[PDB]
């Protein structure tokens, strides 16, 4: 859900 | 010593990798004293009219033109915070709650090296627009910008360059006082060291600026009061303006906050 933690694992 | 100064200089390569624009870009632009540009400058609604093209009432839609622009630098400061030793590192929900906190600290932070006393580059500096421009925006849209503005005068008066700034974001993301963090500790170690490259970076860079540092430190104090100031200005935005709505990342961001 969080768009921050999926940037964080690019 | 020496790894501090590793340390420094790390920070300072990734910061160039993470951020097109840079201050000694931006300085040039505001100076003109680059060679491409110069930048469109909007000083009027008949100005805003025709540089429409780079890139609902008109303090909506500058309004809106802001989010996008704070959206890119949001994922901007997400690739430079997993730069920094230590960071990728950290429990997954620590890492957010640093970002959700942090991140208009350094917006605005970065934001002061696209300003002069006289108004802001805007666009990865292919426009400029007013202040005095900025502050005629109908009520409550006058205000949003000001006391950034006021911010950034008394901040580029310490004349920082990118190689400041690289430690100095880097200090501020590393907050261990921000709400619901899991594992505090870790993170304070990697700011303790962080600190530690800022304070000898400010003695070999600007060796005759007494007290930089300390000065540094308080303007991290500042920050804090002016993201306060601008999320009460956004509550009082969601009270009336009826259609607005924020870009997803922005909502994310905000959510208590
Ligand atoms: C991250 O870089 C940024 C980030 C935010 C902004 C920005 C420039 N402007 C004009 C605004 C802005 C202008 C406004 C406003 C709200 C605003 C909110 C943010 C920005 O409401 C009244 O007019 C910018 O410059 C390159």
């Amino acid at each position: 859900k969080s768009l921050l933690q999926q940037l964080l694992t690019e | 010593s020496a790894d501090l100064r590793a340390l420094a200089k790390h920070l300072y390569d990734s910061y160039i990798k993470s951020f097109p624009l840079t201050k000694a870009k931006a300085r040039a632009i505001l100076t003109g004293k680059t060679t491409d540009k110069s930048p469109f400058v909007i000083y009027d609604m008949n100005s805003l009219m025709m540089g429409e093209d780079k890139i609902k009432e008109v303090a909506i839609r500058i309004f809106q033109g802001c989010q996008f622009r704070s959206v890119e630098a949001v994922q901007e400061i997400t690739e430079y915070a997993k730069s920094i030793p230590g960071f990728v590192n950290l429990d997954l929900n620590d890492q957010v709650t640093l970002l959700k906190y942090g991140v208009h600290e350094i917006i605005y932070t970065m934001l002061a090296s696209l300003m002069n006393k006289d108004g802001v580059l805007i666009s990865e500096g292919q426009g400029f627009m007013t202040r005095e421009f900025l502050k005629s925006l109908r009520k409550p849209f006058g205000d949003f910008m000001e006391p950034k503005f006021e911010f950034a005068v008394k901040f580029n008066a310490l004349e920082l360059d990118d190689s400041d700034l690289a430690i100095f974001i880097a200090v501020i993301i590393l907050s261990g006082d921000r709400p619901g963090l899991l594992n505090v500790k870790p993170i304070e170690d990697i700011q303790d060291n962080l600190l530690q490259a800022l304070e000898l970076q400010l003695k070999l860079n600007h060796p005759e600026s007494s007290q930089l540092f300390a000065k540094l430190l308080q303007k991290m104090t500042d920050l804090r009061q002016i993201v306060t100031e601008h999320v009460q200005l956004l509550q009082v935005i969601k009270k009336t303006e009826t259609d607005m709505s924020l870009h997803p990342l922005l909502q994310e961001i905000y959510k208590d906050l």
